[PDB]
RNA sequence: AAGCUUGAGUCUCGUAGAGGGGGGUAGAAUUCCAGGUGUAGCGGUGAAAUGCGUAGAGAUCUGGAGGAAUACCGGUGGCGAAGGCGGCCCCCUGGACGAAGACUGACGCUCAGGUGCGAAAGCGUGGGGAGCAAACAGGAUUAGAUACCCUGGUAGUCCACGCCGUAAACGAUGUCGACUUGGAGGUUGUGCCCUUGAGGCGUGGCUUCCGGAGCUAACGCGUUAAGUCGACCGCCUGGGGA
RNA sequence: ACUAUGGUUUUUAUU
RNA sequence: GUUUAUUAAAAACACAGCACUGUGCAAACACGAAAGUGGACGUAUACGGUGUGACGCCUGCCCGGUGCCGGAAGGUUAAU
């Protein structure tokens, strides 16, 4: 049956941008939104925006380099039947820093790079190059 | 629909041998084409329509 | 099938809004009544194997509504086989 | 409400023995307290192809508006009468007055 | 039913008995029961005239009206039960003024059902008519073979014949052992199939359960001397000759029929 | 510990079908029994013979029955999970589909063992048994012919009830569910259009053919994916021996 | 287009 | 379970069962030429004759002989 709610989203975003798509939409979540200012400033979204309040949406603008999209791999890797905790310096190094992997923590939703930077670890999100 | 009690608007669905017409031919399409069946099918065990064909 | 007045006799006894089948004690007395109108159909002989695929499939979904509802209040459970043919 | 049309073809030279039973093919009604929409007949007509060696027969139809639970007795209403070659049912359809 | 059985002694685990529990268990209606003392297979002077039957269980004789005296009464079917003396059970038949007669039963097993012969009777199986009134393909149950002189053929559980043609006076039967015969039309039938139609599938148990059924033993006779039985033969174990009779004549597939009064009557017959 | 609902479902009012089971009874054609008309052939084949033929066949006309199987309609037309379902009738009954309104609320998914389900053949047991015919005989073919060919013919094929779970099981691809660019056709609901058009414009379920992204030695899949993801469980490990 | 039909041809040398 | 009572108690005999077959009821058939009676006052799921002998797994060849059933034309052939 229906498992997932990030499924649901990086599904949109992965086939969303090999198919072209301007920006695109699914049920939004405090998850959900902390993960998109994220991907923002680490240049993978173009933008993001919600809609509602009593059902509330999310719309994320998808970001293109060069003809393809500017992401070439988002990985969930911490999923329902396996969820994945990394100590400070544990934390796995994404493509030689071409990439990020992306940690929930006690204090934000962050990078590996300022979980190191704090000298912090948690649980991962995905990862993302 | 699904009657025997009149044969002069069932002989336009059907031959001289008494077999049944296609849909296609018709104009009447498989869904009507299925109850004109019954109306003959009935009319047939009661005498009123042939059913079989020798000649 | 079940006869076309027998749906809201469960709403006329088990239901408190007017005809109104969200409440799970409302499934399990109108599945209990299908049950019993197509146990008229069996009660002898097994034969029609077809038919009593979905007769397994109406009592596995009692009791998969039934460990529903022990799992969410013993005494709206107790209460429902008190008013039902169950554990008899 | 239940429906059945209940029609039979009876042996020419019989039709005069039809009057006889003209409360005897509606006795598993009669015994059920009803009484049926129509019993008439539908004429003397030749037959599409013959039926027991006849030809020609004569038709009757009841439209009965009874329960299914007495449609077993009009079977063995027919099953051993003598004056009958062919009987049909054709369930539901209504009952109405008027052009049979 | 029919049941399995259940050992007390070594063998009796695959046994089959009959079981029929719609019948009334009480007793029979006395004013119709007689005597009937067994003879033995012997005959007023004799000597034996039929082998191998012999001994009881010790049984009365139940008076059934095969030849249904008086007609167009209404009655009532009363009691169900069985009857030792045949196979397919029998009917209490109480007549509406009080007149009580033991009769050939149905198929049924409802009591309370109310039955009377007649034309304008109900068209119901167990309602008796002459065969003049009825469709061709017809199973008829019991049947009187001369009008009014009683029931005869297919009285046997479950059994049955079919009319498979009329024509002015007379009606064409087809029995199931092969044969195919005419009656006359102003004879009586009772539509439908007789009672029990299990008593096939029974297979008694011990060889004892036998000699309480009117069965005694008597020897083979390849197995004595030709002076006894003509069957004898020196040795035994290889007779060079046909098998026969105990006077001499062939035992397998020689015909017997001799009647000549009622053949010119039958259009097919056994095989 | 307690709210919320989008997940899933049901209800009101409706939609469709060879889904299954119980009991009836009808449209013809092999074939055989019986009579009229009638005469020397019929059947097979590269040829034939066994076989049927004056014991009057075959052909024709007619009277009649057991039992198996059900033309047309019938289709890019349907149902079932799969085996499977297409004479017709009467009774009984499974699962699926839609609009809008509403209620309940995670009630949803999967699953070693286990359970229920079996085409055909075979088997328990009785009944049936026209026809088709594994065994096989007789004939013929041939090097041979225990097979292919012709004439028969036992089991079995039909029924009730019990066993046996097998497959080139086929839409070959586990079960459930998310996600993604475009077009055209078929079917059928629903909502809308004087429908005053089997037709349109929204919009669901089923279905059919390309095809964008992706995958695949290669064919091919492609919104009913073999693609990309979320949960659960089986099966595999070079050929032969096996 | 389709006769009515037939089974079987020792082994080995371009490095 | 039965048996040569008094030299044989058995592997023979008997049996649910299994098979082959007769029989449409004024049944087949017995004893008697018959008179009757038994079968039976039962009725093909009933009765008669015979063989074979739990059950399981299986069960090739033969119509020259001897008896039966059907086919019915023709032949040998009586009284007439």
């Amino acid at each position: 049956s229906m498992q997932d709610p990030i499924a649901d989203m990086l599904t949109r975003i992965r086939n969303g941008q090999a198919a072209n798509k301007a920006a695109v939409t699914m049920p939004s979540s405090k998850l959900k939104v902390a993960i998109a200012n994220v991907l923002k400033e680490e240049g993978f979204i173009e933008d993001f925006k919600v809609e509602g309040d009593t059902k509330p949406e999310l719309e994320l603008t998808l970001k293109y380099f060069q003809g393809k999209a500017v992401v070439e791999s988002i990985q969930r890797v911490s999923r329902p039947g396996l969820r994945i905790y990394k100590r400070k310096d544990e934390l796995p190094k994404v493509m030689a820093g071409l990439g990020i992997a992306v940690v929930s923590t006690s204090k934000g939703v962050m990078t590996d790079r300022a979980a190191r930077q704090a000298g912090l670890g948690g649980e991962i999100i995905c990862y993302v190059a | 629909e699904i009657d025997y009690k009149d044969i002069a608007t069932l002989k336009n669905y059907i031959t001289e041998s008494g077999k049944i017409v296609p849909s296609r031919i018709t104009g009447t399409r498989a869904k009507y084409q299925r109850q004109l069946a019954r109306a003959i099918k009935r009319a047939r065990y009661l005498s009123l329509l042939p059913y079989t064909d020798r000649h | 099938s079940l006869s076309t007045e027998a749906t809201a006799k469960i709403v006329s006894e088990f239901g408190r809004d007017a005809n109104d089948t969200g409440s799970t004690e409302v499934q399990v007395a109108l599945l209990t009544a299908q049950i019993n109108h197509l146990q008229g159909h069996f009660a002898e002989h097994k034969k029609d194997h077809h038919s009593r695929r979905g007769l397994l499939r109406m009592v596995s979904q009692r009791r998969k509504l039934l460990d529903y509802l022990k799992r969410k209040d013993v005494a709206r459970y107790t209460q429902l086989i008190e008013r039902l043919g169950l554990r008899r | 409400m239940r429906h059945y049309e209940i029609v039979f073809m009876v042996h020419p030279d019989q039709s005069e023995q039809v009057p006889g039973m003209i409360e005897r093919y509606t006795a598993a009604i009669t015994g059920a307290e009803g009484k049926i929409h129509r019993l008439e007949d539908w004429g003397r007509r030749q037959l599409a192809y013959p039926i027991n060696k006849l030809h020609k027969a004569h038709y009757v139809l009841m439209n009965v508006e009874a329960p299914q639970e007495v449609i077993d007795e009009l079977e063995t209403t027919f099953r051993f009468n003598d004056a009958v070659i062919r009987s049909m049912v054709m369930r539901t359809k209504h009952a109405v007055t008027e052009a049979s | 039913a029919v049941v399995k059985c259940k050992p007390t002694s070594p063998g009796r685990r695959h046994v089959v008995k009959v079981v029929n529990p719609e019948l009334h268990k009480g007793k029979p209606f006395a004013p119709l029961l007689e005597k009937n003392s067994k003879s033995g297979g012997r005959n007023n002077n004799g000597r034996i005239t039929t082998r191998h039957i012999g001994g009881g269980h010790k049984q009365a004789y139940r008076i059934v009206d095969f030849k249904r005296n008086k007609d167009g009464i209404p009655a009532v079917v009363e009691r169900l039960e069985y009857d030792p003396n045949r196979s397919a059970n029998i009917a209490l038949v109480l007549y509406k003024d009080g007149e009580r007669r033991y009769i050939l039963a149905p198929k049924g097993l409802k009591a309370g059902d109310q039955i009377q012969s007649g034309v304008d009777a109900a068209i119901k199986p167990g309602n008796t008519l002459p065969m003049r009134n009825i469709p061709v393909g017809s199973t008829v149950h019991n049947v009187e073979m001369k009008p009014g002189k009683g029931g005869q053929l297919a009285r046997s559980a479950g059994t049955y014949v079919q009319i498979v043609a009329r024509d002015g006076a007379y009606v064409t039967l087809r029995l199931r052992s092969g044969e195919m015969r005419k009656v006359e039309a102003d004879c009586r039938a009772t539509l439908g199939e007789v009672g029990n139609a299990e008593h096939m599938l029974r297979v008694l148990g011990k060889a004892g359960a036998a000699r309480w059924r009117g069965v005694r033993p008597t020897v083979r006779g390849t197995a004595m001397n030709p002076v006894d039985h003509p069957h004898g033969g020196g040795e035994g174990r290889n007779f060079g000759k046909h098998p026969v009779t105990p006077w001499g004549v062939q035992t397998k597939g020689k015909k017997t029929r001799s009647n000549k009064r009622t053949d010119k009557f039958i259009v097919r017959r056994r095989s």
